[PDB]
């Protein structure tokens, strides 16, 4: 089996520096060239730079080049990127992918990935979130707002409701913190009757916060 | 350094023969004697060619026999 383990993505401040890793095993790596493909978040792959078997010949898209760095350790069966002068727009998952063949007519396809790497380029420092009820089948649900980085968590009751919960994947606000939503659906007779308590977690800023939820 | 007489007998004369190979890239383990494929930079100012891009001279220093006054004397190439 061909694989490709990636290692070293983060937040970084804008200007700042980071240094992706990738390691390779079930091929010859001195044998290909190797490339870093990314994907900002809910957007489509860009190839970023190729790399020649040797480690001596290095190639750039025009959207990253004098910034990106890719290097390589045969020696270690290792593929690095070096990010420089670092942009908010630099924000995606990296991915590293061997070159298919093609590398030396300018012809570049991917035919084995690795799991990609996030790395996210963020001024704004780490910040627990304000929890707000959004309060009423009928539906109840949280509004988590102004929290950073990614992720949350978010149970209700204690992991004792389950059944037609949603918790939806987060935005970014102008204020460079995420807004996060959980609801579920709930019979309305039940309203008076049961509690209502979303458990939001963010580890990141070391927060628990359980909010109760009624008309 | 003045040049004087040329040794004669059957022991005054050598050949070398050898072949150069081509020094054009070899940008993969495959592509012995092709270069890698151009990349025309958008101006002046950025034109940056990779090693496997650019062609070199090929360059053979070939010992001779020792004499030591004598020095070989190159005369005919094919």
């Amino acid at each position: 089996e061909v694989q490709l383990v990636e290692s070293g993505g983060g937040v970084v401040q804008p200007g700042r520096s980071l240094r992706l890793s990738c390691a390779a095993s079930g091929f010859t790596f001195s044998s290909s060239a190797m490339h870093w493909v990314r994907q900002a978040p809910g957007k489509g792959l860009e190839w970023v730079a190729v790399i020649s078997y040797d480690g001596n010949n290095q190639l750039y898209a025009d959207s990253v080049k004098g910034r990106l760095t890719i290097s390589r350790d045969n020696s270690k069966n290792a593929l690095y990127l070096q990010l420089n002068s670092l942009r908010t727009e630099d924000t995606a998952v990296y991915f590293c992918a061997r070159d298919g063949g093609g590398y030396s007519f300018g012809t570049y396809f991917f035919d084995f990935w690795g799991q990609g790497t996030l790395v996210t380029v963020s001024s704004a420092s780490t910040k627990g979130p304000s929890v707000f009820p959004l309060a009423p089948t009928a539906a109840l649900g949280c509004l988590v707002k102004d929290y950073f980085p990614e992720p949350v968590t978010v149970s209700w009751n204690s992991g004792a409701l389950t059944s037609g919960v949603h918790t939806f994947p987060a935005v970014l606000q102008s204020s460079g913190l995420y807004s996060l939503s959980s609801v579920v659906t709930v019979p309305s007779s039940s309203l008076g009757t049961q509690t209502y308590i979303c458990n939001v977690n963010h580890k990141p800023s070391n927060t628990k916060v359980d909010k109760k939820v009624e008309p | 350094v003045e040049v004087l007489e040329v040794k004669t007998g059957v022991d005054s004369i050598t050949e070398v023969e050898c072949f150069l190979t081509p020094e054009m890239g070899d940008p993969d383990e495959h592509l012995r004697g092709f270069s890698k494929s151009i990349s025309i930079s958008d101006t002046f100012e950025s034109d940056s060619p990779n090693r496997d891009m650019l062609p070199c001279y090929s360059v053979a220093r070939i010992p001779l026999p020792n004499l030591n006054i004598l020095m070989w004397e190159a005369v005919t190439l094919k």
